[PDB]
DNA sequence: TCGTGCTGAGTGATATCTGCTTTGGGTGGGTGGGTGGGTTGAGGCAAT
DNA sequence: GCAGATATCACTCAGCACGA
């Protein structure tokens, strides 16, 4: 009862969209962008299936683009602190093993068997990897069929089996040289061809701009972190009290409404208008990229309907990207 | 005795699988061979085991399950039909458009790509088989590959006929070997003696075999299924074991272009890695093209946000609910998929068309058009192979209709798909003048 | 078991036999026999393993046919009938059918008493474009010829061909064992896709057919094995 | 006595030996007293055992009760004692002709059970026992050849407050920073930057706990990157030396697995396992690498997450588990022409991706300028061979005693201007908040030199002279 | 008050008996011998 | 021919009741 009283004043709230904005990830400095991205990979999205039989994708993958020295793998660290359930795998170390399902011979036995890997272990989860760039192509591939299939499917030796790994997928990648080009396209700075890149559902570039008073800011809270330790950093939300009304938005399943269906379709025709005769960087996938966001940030408000302003706000999260 | 292992999707999230041996006494022995969910009602016995003793260092008993029935796992089995059943069958085939109907039933959740489907629905009804006297074998499996940019509805179309077709086998290009493709060895425990286990092409004879990433393969096993893509056998020498195995299946194959994109200026040759004996050994290539429109996009973004919104969870009991489930059904399919998937099994099963008396001089002259204008650089030559996957896709088209006639609309039909598969996949330059030479076949 | 009744997706099975004086070396393998015997178990929970005392062989394998065959080599147009035979379902190529019967036939041996005996066997190479039917040409070659092996290139090795050093399990000893040649002693090989094959394979296949005798004679045997094809 | 010199003249006799540990058993349990329990009158009696038999009774002890072979050993009842059995390979020196250097087996009991750990250089005191060896194990038959081995009784692995009184006096010298920094090297002459550069890396910044997010670590990051003659490498021994743990790896002999981690299987209990490489061998020391350009960098992209996290993580055949690597690191790098031009700017000069040059705390530049002087002074240098120094000894337990009790913590006056000097640095233009994570961890280490628990202005301005001038002052 | 011949009882030594292999695997070897048998397949890592 | 586990038979000893 005390919890749940606790629960509905979280939600009273009319400022609780940015409260959780904040409070995610305390450690790291004003990054408000990447922040609400993570918080919506975390919530989620409505899964569904068809009358058919073939699945909808309902999970959100979020990859953070930066030059080096920048925060991008202190959100990956919090990440890994703070989810339910998660794995850290490093690029290099990793390999299409492991980061999969592998076919290793039984102890004490002359049979084989299927031992779970990275992306299994994070069933119905969050799974980080800091340098994408570094993994080599061979590996690069192997996630493929879990990034939109959500399933992994082995003939290997006698095993054949079709595995399922319903698991979201946050990862961090360097440009192809030392600093991001402001000339080149997105593309151009990361060497991931056009079928990973339609598969990841956001893209943040975080540029290191140079500016006294903000550099100023940042020098400070970084030596406030090292002068007094935890108390210098002060999240509206407690870990447990985040980890309770993240929980308590999950079981929500919100709808959509006509109005929001109309709109929906008038901002796709607007992507697609503004890509322009083929569209490299947005594919059909996004319609439905737009379609989760949105039933995510529905879900972080605690409603069950989706007006067309959650719609308009995962258009700004999307559009950012390009 | 056989092993009986828990189903992967029933183990909690990454945990280890626990299995059991199961004794088959008289009239139930060879009920199931491997890769089968089954159900075993038995009786849950133990003994003592000294071996178990000395190892653990405990008084443990060893424990099997003496089998006194097993299932398979409504009802029993969708692709049997009855009596009754073959009735309706017959009454639906007389309708005129029929075919039209089972393309369009085909996938209704997908909206566009109509070439696909008709592709795939040929794959999935199959050919004929022809044999002459011993001395000459043709091939009746029917092999699609498709090709196009990232996003555009591939994997998605394999998972469904994955589920519509009777025996299917599912592999991706990185988690496939040869070995799995075409058998692995274990040791009886009994006799003690090697046997041979069955591989993926074996487990989906007379079915299909669905590969997707097929780009992604590694070159031996590209190999691999040259054999079984054309020779219809796969042999095999291990452990003094050398036999020839049968696999006589239809292969669908899903890849992207080399490259990311489909550069349509350059021909299918350089797009895509794979070599050209394979690329000859495919009948019909449906290219896939993503381009922007807006009425297109319009359409395609109207009809995507229908399918999530009639698809939402939330939108006798049981009878209800089936209710339901058929109106959405039949909203979105003009033929429900349960009569659909035994009407398959019931086509390829009791329906063999033959071609009576046809004439011949029109697919001869399509014949002839083709070498003609395909002398053209930068087209592969329009071999025999064509003029077969013509009368393959015709038999297959009659076999929509469950008539043992193949009338003259079936074979133009075949035609007109042949020539748009060979027409799309050559370069824009000579896709002008393709278009403009062929215009009463398409 | 025959491959016909083999029950779809499922696997040949293989039943021990035993013969006794004159029933013995009556056959050899890949002939269709018919057996008849006594269905007997040897010991060898409480199971035992079943095997067949054979009392009978019938394989499938005079003056009348010698007539019959003079008569028809009497026939004004032998060699045009032969050439008609050679691949009956696929048109032109008449050159590549001549070559062919050619081979099917082959040529006389030669033996000199100093120790040079000279090759007698054809080989042929057929090199062209795909959709050329040179896979059922070397099928029907295949079906033809008493003695014939088809094999792919790419889905054998070098065990596959000529001959490869092994171990006996049973005996734990180092032995021989023919490919794809050894099997095809006294008969005739058709090999396809000769480009996938590895050039280890390829330069193998050089010496065996150079020689025709297969010459692995090492690693604790000095054996070596006859590969005319 | 030597491995190769025992005879049976030497048996039952106190011997004395020195080796390198090869593998160790697991703990064995020895039995010293039986426990029986009559079946019939539940009665319980203690026998001890003799010479590996046990002294069991023909019937129960009582005299009501005295039904023969009546009595049964409870097993979980009866004392026990520890038993170990290790293997000793003897030095390589001792190898006379370069064979496959013998073994002997050690066993130990009670408190000398995991007292050497796997290589290391002990010396044992024992016994050299003879023992017969049963031909089968189902008859009294014994070979007549017999084992021979080893019951040890000793084992020696080869701060008073006087010392602390001592430390402390050092520590009110004046002069304390150039005497430290003329001691870690002594021969390499006039490098005075470079030798402190060195010595704050030794002594390292200040560990921090830190809930609500992650641990921040205090290790500092090297380069040492300039003309070939120069003294390097020797800087890199001379350090190599001085440090507790740490490997000597080098550019080209390395691999990228090799570094970090190895996948394998051990055959004794035939489980999958990992071994630790060069960085992880090297948790909470000082590794070291020569050759940093002549690396390719498959293997140069692990580092990239040793310097940033402290930590490796491992996901592929079936492990998935990280490995702490908090150690330091310091590499050293050649020009890629003959020697180092000042024309041209640094990042081309050296090679090496721009960015990595930033993930260095301090990156210093040497180079071998021609001079009358210099010249001349440096050779009357390097041939006395053929201004006092603290004793390595002393200095060793001097930066111990630092690294482990004192724990400096910044003040006010640090911030105020810390904040200045990092918002000046980045004004002048490569300058990044590396930079001011590198100038907190040098003007931590710096305090931890004096023994204070505060960070002075004084230390912080230390910190960012030697920044500046390390790449050096144009 | 007591001495000794008869009896049941229980070990001691000795008679027959089974067993004398046993076993999968390279820190058990090949001067123990193949009529005692051993017939993978994926994944990781150095070389390049 | 050799060692080990097992069961067989024969011999001798402490108790008992009676008679001296
Ligand atoms: N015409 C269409 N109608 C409906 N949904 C479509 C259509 N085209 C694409 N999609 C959607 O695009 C998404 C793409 O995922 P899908 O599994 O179908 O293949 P993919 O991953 O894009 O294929 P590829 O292997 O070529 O990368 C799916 O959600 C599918 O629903
Ligand atoms: N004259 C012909 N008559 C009949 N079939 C022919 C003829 N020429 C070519 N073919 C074709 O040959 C095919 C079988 O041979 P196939 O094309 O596989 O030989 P191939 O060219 O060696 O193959 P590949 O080069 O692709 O390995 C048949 O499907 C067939 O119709
Ligand atoms: N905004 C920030 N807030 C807190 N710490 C920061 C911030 N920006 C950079 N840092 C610090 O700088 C260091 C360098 O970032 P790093 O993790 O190496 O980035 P990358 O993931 O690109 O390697 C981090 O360890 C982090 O502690
Ligand atoms: N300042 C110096 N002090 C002492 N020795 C020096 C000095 N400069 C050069 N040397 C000598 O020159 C040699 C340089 O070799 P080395 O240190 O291996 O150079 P590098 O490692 O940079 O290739 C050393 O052996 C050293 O004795
Ligand atoms: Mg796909
Ligand atoms: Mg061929
Ligand atoms: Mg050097
Ligand atoms: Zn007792």
């Amino acid at each position: 009862s005390d919890e749940i009283n606790e629960l509905k004043e979280m939600v009273k709230d009319e400022h609780i969209y940015d409260k959780l904005v904040r409070s995610i990830a305390p450690a790291v400095f004003g990054h408000e962008a990447v922040k609400k991205g993570i918080l919506l990979q975390m919530l989620g999205g409505v899964h569904k299936s068809t009358v058919e039989g073939i699945k909808l994708r309902g999970d959100i993958n979020i990859c953070v683009v930066g030059d080096p020295s920048t925060s991008k793998s202190q959100f990956l660290k919090y990440v890994v602190g703070f989810a339910p359930r998660s794995v850290y795998t490093s690029g290099k170390a990793s390999s299409a093993a492991g980061l999969t399902a592998a076919v290793v011979r039984d102890e004490e036995g002359g049979d084989y068997t299927i031992e779970a890997g990275a992306l299994m272990l994070a069933d119905n989860g969050i799974c980080c990897i800091d340098e994408f760039d570094k993994m080599d192509i061979s590996d690069q591939v192997a996630i493929h069929e879990a990034m939109e299939q959500q399933t992994i499917s082995i003939a290997k030796a006698g095993i054949h089996a079709t595995l399922n790994a319903r698991t979201s997928i946050l990862a961090a990648a360097n440009p192809v040289g030392g600093r991001y080009n402001r000339k080149l396209s997105l593309r151009g700075n990361l060497n991931m061809t056009a079928p990973i890149m339609s598969r990841f559902d956001l893209f943040f570039v975080i540029l290191d701009d140079c500016n006294e008073k903000i550099d100023t800011e940042l020098a400070s809270h970084i030596v406030d972190l090292h002068m007094k330790r935890d108390e210098a950093i002060e999240p509206p939300f407690s870990a447990e009290q985040l980890r309770r009304y993240i929980k308590y938005a999950r079981t929500f399943k919100p709808i959509l409404t006509k109005e929001a269906r109309s709109y929906l379709v008038e901002k796709y025709k607007e992507l697609r208008k503004d890509d322009a005769r083929s569209s490299y960087r947005i594919t059909v996938r996004q319609l439905e990229s737009m379609i989760r966001l949105s039933e995510a940030i529905a879900r972080a408000n605690c409603v069950d309907e989706i007006t067309p302003s959650f719609i308009a706000e995962a258009y700004d999260l999307l559009r950012q990207s390009i | 005795r056989v092993t009986l292992q828990e189903a992967p999707g029933t183990v909690p999230p990454g945990r280890l699988p626990r299995h059991r041996e199961v004794i088959l006494l008289a009239d139930l022995v060879d009920v199931s061979k491997p890769g089968e969910e089954v159900e075993v009602t038995g009786i849950y016995k133990n003994n003592y085991d000294g071996n178990l003793n000395a190892k653990n260092g405990f008084p443990v008993f060893a424990t099997i399950i003496e089998a006194n029935s097993i299932k398979r796992r409504e009802g029993l089995d969708v692709f049997s039909w009855t009596e009754e059943e073959e009735r309706e069958f017959r009454k639906i085939s007389r309708d005129r458009g029929i075919i039209d109907k089972i393309i369009s039933s085909m996938a209704p959740s997908i909206y566009g790509h109509r070439d696909i489907k008709t592709a795939v629905a040929c794959s999935l009804f199959g050919g004929v088989p022809k044999n002459v006297n011993g001395k000459h074998s043709i091939r009746g499996d029917i092999n699609v590959l498709l090709l196009g940019d990232p996003g555009t509805a591939k994997s998605q179309i394999l998972k469904y006929v994955e589920k519509t077709a009777h025996r299917a086998v599912f592999a991706t290009g990185q988690g496939a070997s040869a070995v799995g493709l075409t058998a692995s060895v274990r040791k009886d425990p009994i006799t003690k003696e090697w046997t041979l286990e069955g591989g993926a092409l074996v487990l989906a004879d007379k079915g299909v075999c669905l590969i997707d990433e097929f780009d992604k393969m590694n070159d031996q096993d590209r190999t691999s299924i040259h054999e079984a893509m054309e020779q219809q056998s796969i042999s095999i020498s291990k452990a003094g074991i050398v036999t020839t195995l049968q696999a006589r299946c239809s292969i669908i194959a899903a890849a992207n272009p080399n490259g990311g994109r489909y550069n349509s200026t350059l021909p299918l040759a350089q797009n895509v890695s794979l070599t050209e004996p394979i690329l000859s050994r495919f009948d019909i290539l449906c290219v896939v093209r993503d381009l922007v429109d807006e009425e297109a996009d319009e359409r395609l973004a109207t009809f995507v946000v229908d399918s999530h919104v009639r698809s939402h969870p939330e939108n006798n009991a049981r009878q209800r609910r089936l209710q339901r489930q058929r109106k959405k059904e039949e909203e979105i399919s003009p033929i429900p998929q349960e009569l659909l998937m035994k009407y398959i099994h019931y086509a390829r099963t009791k329906i063999y068309p033959k071609l009576h008396q046809m004439d011949m001089d029109k697919v001869s002259r399509v014949y002839a058009d083709l070498r003609r204008e395909s002398i053209s650089t930068g087209s592969f030559p329009i071999t025999v192979r064509h003029l077969e996957s013509i009368l393959r896709i015709a038999e297959s088209f009659a076999k929509m209709r469950l008539s043992e006639f193949v009338s003259s609309y079936d074979l133009d039909r075949a035609i007109k798909v042949v020539v748009d598969s060979f027409v799309d996949a050559q370069k824009v330059s000579v896709r002008r003048q393709l278009r403009r030479s062929f215009a009463i076949y398409t | 078991e025959i491959p016909e009744l083999v029950p779809v997706g499922e696997m040949p099975r293989n039943l021990t036999m035993t013969c006794d004086r004159y029933l013995t070396n009556k056959v050899i393998p890949g002939t269709r026999v018919t057996i008849v015997g006594i269905y007997s178990i040897y010991n060898s929970v409480a199971i035992r393993t079943p095997y067949i005392k054979i009392l009978g062989i019938q394989s499938d394998v005079t003056e009348e046919e010698e007539e019959e065959f003079l008569q028809l080599s009497r026939n004004p147009k032998l060699y045009e009938i032969l050439t008609n035979s050679i691949a009956p379902s696929i048109f032109g190529n008449e050159d590549i059918k001549k070559a062919i019967v050619c081979l099917l036939m082959g040529g006389s041996k030669k033996i000199l008493p100093d120790g040079m005996r000279l090759r007698g066997d054809i080989n042929v190479l057929l090199l062209g474009d795909p959709g050329t039917a040179k896979s059922q040409l070397l099928k029907f070659v295949e079906k033809v010829s008493p003695i014939a092996v088809y094999t792919s290139g790419k889905g054998s090795s070098a065990a596959g061909l000529t001959a490869s050093v092994q171990r006996d399990p049973m005996t734990r000893e180092f032995y021989l064992e023919g490919g794809a040649m050894v099997l095809a002693d006294g008969g005739v090989v058709c090999i396809d896709e000769f480009d996938k094959m590895r050039d280890e394979d390829r330069v193998a296949i050089h010496e065996a057919m150079e020689q025709q005798t297969i010459s692995i004679a090492k690693a604790g045997i000095t054996t070596v094995l006859n590969s005319r094809t | 006595k030597g491995m190769r010199e025992l005879n049976p003249n030497d048996i039952d006799k106190l011997i004395n030996l020195k080796g390198l540990v090869l593998r160790s058993t697991p703990v064995i349990p020895d039995m010293k007293v039986a426990f029986f329990k009559c079946n019939v009158c539940d009665h319980t009696m203690a026998v001890e055992i003799d010479r590996g038999v046990i002294q069991e009774p023909a019937r129960c002890e009582r005299i009501d009760c005295n039904e023969p072979n009546s009595m049964s050993l409870i097993h979980n009842r009866c004392s026990f004692a520890d038993k170990q059995v290790i293997k000793l390979q003897e030095t390589p020196d001792f190898v006379p002709d370069g064979q496959t250097p013998h073994s002997i087996s050690l066993c130990v009991y009670d408190e000398l059970v995991d007292s050497c750990r796997a290589g290391d250089r002990i010396e044992v005191t024992g016994t050299f026992r003879s023992i017969p060896i049963r031909a089968n194990s189902r008859q009294r038959v014994l070979k007549s050849l017999y084992k021979t081995y080893v019951d040890v009784v000793h084992v020696k692995k080869v701060i008073t407050d006087q010392d602390l009184a001592k430390i402390r006096e050092v520590a009110a010298r004046e002069d304390l920073y150039s005497l430290l920094a003329r001691s870690i090297a002594p021969s390499i002459y006039e490098l005075e930057d470079v030798k402190k550069g060195i010595l704050l890396q030794l002594f390292g910044g200040t560990n921090k706990t830190f809930t609500k997010g992650g641990r921040y670590r205090g290790d500092i990051n090297i380069l040492l990157c300039g003309d070939p003659s120069t003294s390097k490498s020797q800087i890199l021994q001379y350090v190599h030396k001085i440090t507790p743990r740490g490997v000597y790896t080098s550019g080209k002999g390395s691999s990228a697995v090799g570094l970090t981690a190895y996948i394998t299987r051990d055959v004794d209990t035939k489980q999958l396992v990992l071994e630790s490489g060069a960085l992880v061998l090297s948790d909470g020391g000082v590794c070291c690498i020569d050759e940093f350009d002549k690396m390719s960098d498959s293997t140069r992209s692990v580092l990239h997450e040793v310097m940033e996290q402290q930590t490796i993580s491992i996901a592929k055949a079936g492990i998935i588990t990280t490995l702490n690597a908090r150690s330091s690191i310091l590499a050293s790098a050649n020009p890629i022409g003959s020697r180092y031009n000042p024309n041209l700017p640094v990042t081309e000069n050296i090679d090496l991706p721009p960015p990595l040059l930033s993930r260095f705390d301090l990156v210093y530049l040497v180079l071998d300028k021609v001079d009358e002087k210099n010249d001349r002074e440096l050779a009357k240098h390097l041939t006395n061979l053929y201004d006092d120094v603290l004793p390595v000894e002393f200095l060793t337990m001097y930066i111990s005693y630092a690294k482990e009790h004192i724990h400096p913590i910044i003040t006010e006056a640090a911030k105020t201007e810390l904040v200045r000097a990092y918002v000046g640095m980045r004004k002048m233009g490569t300058a990044t908040t590396r930079q001011l994570e590198s100038m907190i961890r040098l003007a931590e280490a710096h305090a931890k030199m004096k023994l204070k628990n505060v960070v002075e202005l004084e230390d912080v301005q230390e910190a960012v002279r030697l920044i500046r001038s390390a790449i050096k002052d144009y």
